[PDB]
């Protein structure tokens, strides 16, 4: 269906008439890879005391 | 048993699609054990079949693969 695709999921064609066969495992998503890409490394209140 | 030595010699005959010329692919990674994506060295990238009994161990990291030519 088109009800099961949504916005930026990788599909999978078959180069004829690069039908629409499967979405793929893997989403690409753009606002993880800023953040992850900058590296913070996750902290608690326990890390700052002082 | 008599099919144990037919499996041989009947997987002798895909063997025999590896030939002079081959087009060299980089395997990007998996999503089955009969399926993977490849990135040719043309750059397009291909979902294809994998051949039956390779390695599966050693194609994950990113490896030199070889594809033929016309599929």
């Amino acid at each position: 269906n088109v009800k099961d695709l949504k916005a930026s999921q990788r599909v999978c064609l078959r180069s004829d008439s690069y039908m629409l066969h499967k979405v793929l495992e893997n989403k690409a998503d753009p606002l993880v890879s800023l953040m992850m890409v900058e590296k913070v490394p996750d902290s608690t209140y326990d890390m700052v005391g002082g | 048993r008599h099919l144990k030595r037919e499996l041989k010699r009947a997987q002798e005959e895909v063997k025999r699609i590896q030939s002079v010329p081959l087009v060299i692919g980089q395997f990007l990674e998996p999503i089955d054990q009969n399926t993977g994506i490849v990135s040719s060295t043309t750059g397009m990238s291909y979902v294809v079949r994998i051949l039956s009994t390779l390695d599966r161990e050693l194609l994950k990291p990113s490896m030199s693969v070889a594809l033929h030519r016309h599929s």
